[PDB]
DNA sequence: ATCGATGTATATATCTGACACGTGCCTGGAGACTAGGGAGTAATCCCCTTGGCGGTTAAAACGCGGGGGACAGCGCGTACGTGCGTTTAAGCGGTGCTAGAGCTGTCTACGACCAATTGAGCGGCCTCGGCACCGGGATTCTGAT
DNA sequence: ATCAGAATCCCGGTGCCGAGGCCGCTCAATTGGTCGTAGACAGCTCTAGCACCGCTTAAACGCACGTACGCGCTGTCCCCCGCGTTTTAACCGCCAAGGGGATTACTCCCTAGTCTCCAGGCACGTGTCAGATATATACATCGAT
């Protein structure tokens, strides 16, 4: 399934994974198209932040939903 | 593990650690003392460079060259008082003209 | 044996007892009436026209009765005031803030007879945060005029000594409630007693101020992590904390969202900054760094004017390098 | 003769500031012999601090306070604070 | 046609001051080296480049001289500099005795 | 030899300087400070040269002269 | 009664003051000075009572050296008055901020 | 404590200035000397007081003071 | 006879010099010669001073020598002053000096 | 608690040159911290010569030219000579 | 010019104190003896400096002409010096308080040495792209009008 | 001021060369791994820094006076600047040389180390002679009459 990141700063980016994948994975598939340090990047899922080890499936993430992207610094 | 990257220098900590042995500057040496030297070290060579670049782009060059180093010291006000009594090489001084000789 | 003066708005009365005190060398109760009667006749236009007339020069401050003769024609002056205002004559607007000649008496009126001791401000150990410094007059009064607040916006200020810069602002503007949050200790037993005579003072001058209060306690205590997560504008004297304390603030401040603006002694982040693949960790990343125009005729101990940078959360610059980075 | 020098390292450290920016193989030699020069102040006065106590081991704590005799006032207002956190690092490491 | 007096000299400033080449040609001051050393012993072979960082030191400890020359005949409202001043700026320094 | 440095290198240096116009009596002022200030350096030069037994007075021999003398040289090999 | 010209007392103090050693500036004054610099850099600091000796003595032996290359710049433009113009200019020729 | 920089007086300044060789002061070297006394101050007190901290102590003996001149390059010979 | 000093003739101990080189961390290994050539040298500068001293106090008639007499003996002398000219001298007083146009006409 | 110094050699050099003739505690402590300052000077620059010849030693032939280039003209031309006569008194002897 | 007295030079005596001389008491200088290790010299080495030709081509050198500048001086308005009265504030020496500087105590974790393994660093290979150079264009002051 | 007139930016092309990847081979960097000894806290103690305070008095201080000196201006006399012609030597290329620096080697004699011996130097100790104060002449000089 594919899902949406909805960012603070308005931009959205249309990102593409598997209902099973975890968020480390996510979260290195960010490094792709962003190149976003991850180190640095925080991501919560409607008050539930996802973790890295952690998937969508523990998480049970509907398809085509909305994440919220964080930038932390580190 | 090397021991730059246990603490996340460039500089190396083999090279200096060696040379505090053969310089006797003193008898025996702390442990986590040649770390912390090789974090000020590049702390100021991060520095030049920080102005060596912007003053190279000013000539619109790629490569950073003397005349740059001399243009990136006498400028700054807190590298001109650490390095005061220092020639450098090919430099050349700062375009600078006195008050009265500039004409009516 | 007292001296008493009329309140204009109905509220309850200030009474100062004979001798009158001395508070410190240019601030004490007994020109304090004779301000006090100037700043409440810029209050009532028809009560300035009561003191134009027969009242001389020949008063003086050693005498009871002369003293108490400017002060019992004030008392004749009020009842007169107040039979005008049954009338057809509308009184005189309360829910309206005290301009800065009113907020110049009121804030030292409470500055005066609150702290009684201004010696008991500079008892503690320097070099800390527990180092006692406060602001000046107009500096205070220029962030009035040089920055925006709203409701919103929440005024929160990091070891606020008596806590005047809270008072000049929540008297300024209308936030929801601020904090003074002290780790000192004496400035904060008076600001048991900072919080109830301005209440007062607000009741008897008869104007508006928001919402505050002035704690003591910790600034870094792991309940305000979050606190400071709720805080729009966060004012701190960061001269002489210490970077670790400042440090523990870059902690708290690593969790403020938008908007966020601080306006700071020593600059969190260089005017002058540049990011790079050197600076990731550092705090000028996310906010600029301006400097708030300095104070003119103003010298300081070292001889510079005392400068307060202004900052403001901005993420616009984080996201544009990480997209200057695949660019071109 | 197999000598030795910093020009690999100051090279890395120019690419972390400006990765599109070389640098020519004369104003390297400045660059070299510039490192060269400000360890030579520094642990001299680790030297001349030892000395002084009575002591006989440059700690890191002497050139902690090296560092703040020698450099100017602003300078070495950063310098200090980008080493501790460094031996901090290394603590936990 | 003609200048003024003084016209090419702002002119003749501006042209070294953004210049890095070395003002002394390189073959006479070499034969000045030569003879200076031949007083302290005979028979004293030069490396190329250790002739160059003489240059290097001599042009640039003149240079600095002419900048501190500079302001002293200023100070005494003149633009011409004299042979007192350069005995002056000399004697500040402790250079001279 | 001293007589080799020409009067108008020594009007090139001036000019670097941010000298605008130059007396006369400067031309034997200026000869006369450059041959002090090599015979500083040579002589502290050669002594080096003399102690480690050679002949040959390399590139270091000159820049140590120039750090003892507190005239500090970037750009040889310090 | 009596007047010397303008001048002639100066020039006798010049002779009295050079031959003697004493300490020109005051004992007392000087330590309420020292001691509020040190105020600003570490809080309770306690002075040796010959560490004190030492600032006065160093201190006066600079400003000497001050006064002296003072004093060459102002005869150098024809006067013989010292003016702040003077000591901004030493200051500058002898590398100092 | 405050403004002891006026406690060196104005007929100090005299003082030091007949020393040297001064036949005729103008009058506003008095405030020039004041903020050059105060300058040089700064930076021998900045290092014998960083002496002091090192050594862990509170005391400020006469063996920084020297300390900190032989490091400027006004070396005082006379105190130890 | 048994000490190293007088073996070679001096007063300055040759024996302390050696320890000094020693524990100085000046260099690991101190040749033979080196203490009994260094302290021959120092004999000389201090012996060189106290002549100088020596002359100036006694046309001062006086006993001892006070500090006022050494500034006295280095600045009156061409190559004392070279060495000496970053040195303050605790007490001592500087030279009788007046410029030339300062003189009264 | 030992605390050392050169105070009784230089009234033993004090006496062969002028017999007639004392000195004061204060001036004695100048002399005391001439000495020590002229000392490493010398014995400083041998630590140079040393490892600027990548050697590990100190003879009598760096401590001549740490001489040559400290001292001025004239004062150095006597200062090697009176040195090296007390080399060959202690080599015969 | 010589009073003139003022400041300074030199000289008187004397009580204070600051070396100068003695005790003996204690860690360093001296002997010597033994082990090892850096240094001296030899031997060759292959570079790199001295040397000198030969022609080009800027750069130094000669000279003269015009004028802006330094030099001597006057004028004149004022600011700095000398002195007399007046008034703080150092300087003394006095006494107490106590913080802390300094010394020893007493065990100890930190650093060094030895040995083990190997990966980062350096020297020599290639090679590209940046500036050096070229000869062409717009722009910018200089001086005469 | 407004033109005009060379200067110099600045460029659009290209051509050598030196910097930036690339290779690989060795030796310094990390590892244990055990140890000994310098260093840290603990306790103690007197040291002098500090507080302070009354008591005389030298030392700043305020001010009036006035005069010599900074300062502005004038000019006038001529020295540097600028330009144009004429000549020398720097400069590059050069090639051949050969001395001296650089590395290897080989071994020796000097230095360190250790245990040993003692006495010179150091701190106390009493005693004393140089000096400074206190005054008293002796000089001589600076500006007026």
């Amino acid at each position: 399934m594919q899902i949406f990141v909805k960012t603070l700063t308005g931009k959205t980016i249309t990102l593409e994974v598997e209902p099973s994948d975890t968020i480390e994975n996510v979260k290195a598939k960010i490094q792709d198209k962003e190149g976003i340090p991850p180190d640095q990047q925080r991501l919560i899922f409607a008050g539930k932040q996802l973790e890295d080890g952690r998937t969508l499936s523990d998480y049970n993430i509907q398809k085509e939903s909305t994440l919220h992207l964080v930038l932390r610094l580190r | 593990k090397t021991r730059s990257s246990r603490a996340g220098l460039q500089f190396p900590v083999g090279r200096v650690h060696r040379l505090l042995r053969k310089g006797n500057y003193a008898e025996r040496v702390g442990a986590g003392a040649p770390v912390y030297l090789a974090a000020v070290l590049e702390y100021l060579t991060a520095e030049i460079l920080e102005l060596a670049g912007n003053a190279a782009r000013d000539n619109k060059k790629t490569r950073i060259i003397p005349r740059h180093l001399q243009l990136a010291v006498r400028n700054d006000e807190e590298l001109n008082k650490l390095l005061g009594r220092v020639t450098i090489a090919q430099g050349g001084v700062l375009p600078n003209i006195q008050s009265v000789l500039l004409p009516k | 044996l007292e001296l008493r003066l009329k309140s204009p708005v109905g509220a309850e009365p200030a009474v100062y007892p004979w001798p009158l005190p001395v508070y410190d060398k240019h601030h004490d109760a007994a020109h304090e009436i004779i301000e006090t009667i100037r700043w409440v006749c810029e209050e009532i236009p028809d009560l300035k026209l009561a003191m134009e007339n027969y009242v001389l020069i020949d008063y003086d401050t050693k005498s009871f009765e002369s003293m108490q003769r400017l002060c019992d024609k004030y008392n004749r002056a009020i009842d007169s005031i107040h039979q005008l205002w049954k009338g057809t004559t509308q009184p005189m607007k309360l829910n309206t803030r005290p301009s800065t000649g009113l907020l110049r008496h009121i804030l030292q009126q409470v500055y005066n007879h609150s702290v009684t001791d201004p010696e008991k401000l500079n008892n503690y150990e320097p070099f800390s945060p527990e180092v006692y410094g406060e602001t000046s007059f107009d500096l205070v009064a220029q962030m009035i005029d040089e920055i925006k607040m709203t409701d919103d916006d929440l005024f929160v200020d990091l070891g606020s000594g008596v806590g005047q810069v809270v008072l000049q602002v929540a008297a300024a503007t209308n936030c929801k409630h601020h904090y003074g949050v002290e780790k000192a200790d004496i400035p904060a037993k008076y600001a048991e007693t900072m919080d109830r005579e301005f209440r007062k003072w607000m009741k008897w001058y008869g104007k508006k101020h928001a919402e505050y209060t002035l704690e003591r306690g910790d600034f870094l205590s792991e309940e305000w992590r979050e606190r400071i997560a709720n805080t729009s504008v966060i004012f701190v004297n960061n001269f002489a904390f210490g970077p670790e304390v400042d440090h523990q603030l870059k902690e708290r401040f690593a969790n403020m969202k938008e908007g966020g603006r601080i306006v700071s002694s020593k600059p969190f982040a260089p005017l002058n900054f540049r990011i790079n693949s050197r600076n990731l960790s550092d705090i000028g990343t996310i906010m600029r760094v301006v400097e708030l125009s300095p104070l003119k005729g103003s010298v300081s101990w070292t001889g510079k004017p005392v400068s307060y940078y202004l900052h403001t959360i901005d993420r616009t610059i984080l996201e544009n390098y990480f997209s200057s980075l695949k660019n071109p | 003769t197999r000598k030795e020098s910093y020009a690999i390292y100051v090279y890395k450290v120019l690419k972390q500031v400006h990765p599109d920016t070389g640098i020519s193989s004369k104003a390297m030699s400045i660059m070299n012999s510039f490192v060269n020069d400000v360890f030579e102040r520094i642990a001299g006065e680790a030297s001349r601090l030892a000395h002084y106590n009575k002591r006989s081991t440059i700690t890191s704590r002497e050139i902690q306070t090296a560092v703040r005799l020698l450099l100017p006032g602003e300078l070495a207002k950063h310098a200090v604070s980008e080493g501790t956190k460094a031996v901090t690092c290394y603590t936990s490491a | 046609h003609r200048y003024r007096p003084g016209t090419v000299a702002l002119r003749e400033i501006r042209r070294y001051q953004k210049s890095t080449e070395l003002l002394i040609r390189k073959l006479p001051f070499q034969r000045l080296v030569r003879e200076i050393a031949q007083d302290f012993k005979t028979d004293l072979r030069f490396q190329s480049s250790a002739v160059m960082a003489l240059q290097e030191a001599s042009e640039a400890y003149l240079v600095a001289l002419f900048e501190d020359t500079n302001l002293c005949a200023i100070h005494a409202k003149r633009v011409t500099i004299m042979p007192k001043d350069i005995q002056l700026a000399r004697r500040i320094r402790g250079e001279r005795a | 030899n001293i007589q080799g440095i020409t009067k108008p290198a020594i009007r090139r240096l001036a000019r670097r300087g941010g000298v605008k116009r130059i007396s006369g009596l400067i031309y034997e002022e200026t000869r006369g400070v450059l041959k002090v200030f090599l015979e500083n350096v040579i002589r502290d030069a050669v002594t080096y040269t003399e102690h480690a037994k050679r002949k040959t007075v390399t590139a270091m021999d000159v820049v140590y002269a120039l750090k003892r003398q507190g005239r500090t040289l970037y750009g040889f090999g310090g």
